[PDB]
């Protein structure tokens, strides 16, 4: 339905993996 | 998938700042005089129960972010609806 | 044979539908305080950032 | 007992408050968002069949309020156990 | 064995009995 559902949880999911920041 | 024992590289450092990532996510704001308030106290809360969930939900640090990163998608569109029926 | 007179297996159908019946309500009543944790969380956004406009 | 023609005496206003009645009594809440939910249909109708049982089964109407109220009670008293036992 | 079975089917009876009263209503 939201045409940019995929699109935001993509984006979302590359925020989350880009903690493991903490020894970067 | 299933990738057995990923909890074990899964470190409470990792789960904290995740925790911070969703609130940062729900709610953005530059600490003005927001993080002590009740209304925000009880977002931490939330997203720690949210995190401690898909993190038992989940069978592997893949799926982990996936239903996180959903399940932060649905907070945001719920939270988007109830701005808006506000205008 | 003395089955004619054997009476129906009308007990395990009954006790299905109160079983689905139960898990339902004790499923309806979990969701139902979640959704409200949810709600006053986001009601109590709301109303931050409205004492934020200006 | 056995009361001849006590059917001629009840309304269907009468029976559909009694079926409104076991509803409350099983499941009482007041967030709306359960009178649209699947699983609270499923307690309606619920209700209405075993309304339309008792109300069959029973042979006067001090038996029918008898096992209506038997039977909410044995509901209740289930939804009490699965409820503390609840995993 | 929960000794308030009594007391809880009684209670149930009037409340459904109460039903035919109220009826009336307005």
């Amino acid at each position: 339905e939201d045409p940019e559902k995929e699109k935001r949880i993509k984006e979302l999911e590359l925020l989350l993996m880009s903690t493991e920041e903490l020894k970067g | 998938g299933v990738r057995k024992g990923w909890h074990e590289h899964v470190t409470q450092d990792l789960r904290s700042h995740l925790v911070h990532k969703l609130v940062q996510a729900i709610f953005p704001t530059p600490d003005p005089a927001a993080l002590k308030d009740r209304r925000m106290e009880n977002l931490v809360a939330y997203a720690k129960k949210v995190e401690g969930d898909m993190y038992e939900s989940a069978n592997s640090r893949d799926e982990y972010y996936h239903l996180l990163a959903e399940k932060i998608y649905k907070i945001q569109k719920e939270l988007e609806e109830k701005r808006r029926s506000r205008l | 044979a003395s089955g004619l007179f054997r009476a129906l297996p009308v007990s395990a159908p009954e006790d299905l539908l109160v079983e689905e019946l139960v898990d339902g309500l004790l499923s309806l009543e979990e969701e139902l305080k979640d959704k409200e944790e949810e709600k006053a969380v986001l009601d109590g956004l709301l109303s931050l950032e409205e004492e934020s406009r200006g």
